[PDB]
């Protein structure tokens, strides 16, 4: 119920990186999870969001097909795995959590409780 | 490629939860309003009129005479058990006290989930059948979705055995709980009963005040569309705190506490066991 991001920094196109939202408060066993990222000029975009319920939903098309979100309740940490990666996804992101539920709010909501996001870009990532 | 129609937000969850995205969706009565009486829009008619299935709870929910459910399926031409079928059966059934109404039945039974359960399964088992060679996955979503509720239906079930009998008391304002009991070991106390009745007079008020000056909850609860004054003195004027709210009349809108079938109940079920376990 206080969140970090931990996950990972940028990747070549094609990459894989998983994001790791954890919690250093109290159980995220009843909250539902959603990533969003919000880029460097754009608006938010909810990425993906797993529920109460371990119930998964994915918000936004140009994403579908390659985001992946899912739990582990030893850990309260949810992951976000990123699958074949391309230059329009470097943003910052970041998760949220919201009580005794299934679904995630608009991108345009006020959230609830966001972690300090993770800035994640796609490059050449090496001399 | 099939249009369906959940008269309701509770059934177009569980709904939801059968077909993941493979079918299309309507859901007439709308979050906050009560499945129990609406009228229907030009827009319910057409997509009624256009289904291929139709599902509602009926029991003296929405299957009687002035029923906006009932005129919708004659003035749109249906018919039973080929265009709509109902839900709330099989369920171990609370036939209402009614003494004005002397041989009806009391609708709220997806307030356990012994009997939510069923409803899953009778909205999936007439959904598969008409939708054979792109099932495949239906099976699995209905497995899943009642195992999850089952899981939680046994955690709730030892959550109440082990607080009280002499604590565990529902207290509510519409006596909708009724089946929450039987699943629970725990019976409600209510202000007023279910739509037969007048709601909040002094008859109705210093019954339930008696009852709380005699055996001894830690807590008294609310429901979700309800108007809280008439609870509020009943824990004001003589009581002990009212502790969270409650939820019957329909599934809360994304990201707020209840927004689907199971997390509903969730919150009920640790909510409740809360307020009297304290």
């Amino acid at each position: 119920v206080q969140l970090v991001e931990s996950g990972g920094g940028l990747v070549q196109p094609g990459g894989s990186l998983r994001l790791s939202c954890a919690a250093s408060g109290f159980t995220l066993d009843n909250y539902a999870i959603g990533w969003f990222r919000q880029a460097p000029g754009k608006e938010r975009e909810g990425v993906s969001c797993i529920g109460l319920s371990a119930v998964t939903t994915y918000d936004t098309d140009s994403v579908k097909g390659r985001f992946t979100i899912s739990r582990d309740s030893a850990r309260n940490t949810v992951y976000l795995q990123m699958n074949s990666l391309r230059p329009e996804d470097t943003a910052v992101y970041f998760c949220a959590a919201f009580p005794y539920s299934d679904y995630c709010p608009d991108s345009d909501d006020f959230l609830q409780h966001r972690g300090h996001g993770t800035q994640v870009t796609v490059s050449s990532a090496a001399g | 490629k099939l249009k369906v129609v959940a008269t309701n937000s509770i059934i177009a969850d569980m709904t939801k939860a059968i077909a993941g995205d493979k079918i299309d969706l309507h859901s007439i009565v709308p979050i906050g309003q009560d499945p129990h009486e609406y009228e229907p829009l030009p827009e319910d008619v057409e997509k009624t009129s256009n289904a291929d299935v139709i599902f509602y709870n009926g029991i003296n929910l929405e299957d009687g005479g002035q029923a906006w459910f009932t005129k919708l399926v004659k003035n749109a031409q249906k018919t039973k058990n080929k265009d709509y079928f109902a839900v709330s059966d099989g369920i171990d059934v609370i036939y209402l006290e009614g003494a004005s109404e002397k041989g009806k039945e009391d609708p709220h039974a997806w307030l356990n989930l012994e009997n939510g359960i069923i409803y899953s399964k009778n909205i999936a088992k007439q959904l598969i059948a008409k939708d054979p060679k792109n099932k495949e996955t239906y099976e699995k979503n209905l497995k899943a979705y009642v195992a999850k509720l089952e899981k939680l239906d046994k955690e709730a079930k030892s959550k109440f055995d082990a607080i009280a009998e002499n604590k565990k008391l529902i207290v509510t304002s519409e006596g909708c709980f009724k089946y929450f009991s039987k699943a629970y070991g725990v019976p409600s106390a209510y202000i007023w009963e279910i739509n037969t009745e007048e709601e909040g007079t002094p008859d109705q008020i210093s019954s339930l005040i008696e009852k709380l000056k005699v055996i001894k909850p830690s807590a008294l609860f609310v429901e979700s569309s309800v108007d809280r004054r008439p609870m509020e003195t009943v824990s004001k004027d003589s009581g002990i705190p009212i502790y969270s709210e409650i939820f019957t009349d329909s599934i809360a809108k994304k990201g707020k506490p209840g927004d689907s079938y199971y997390a509903m109940m969730k919150w009920n079920l640790d909510k409740i066991s809360e307020g009297l376990a304290k």
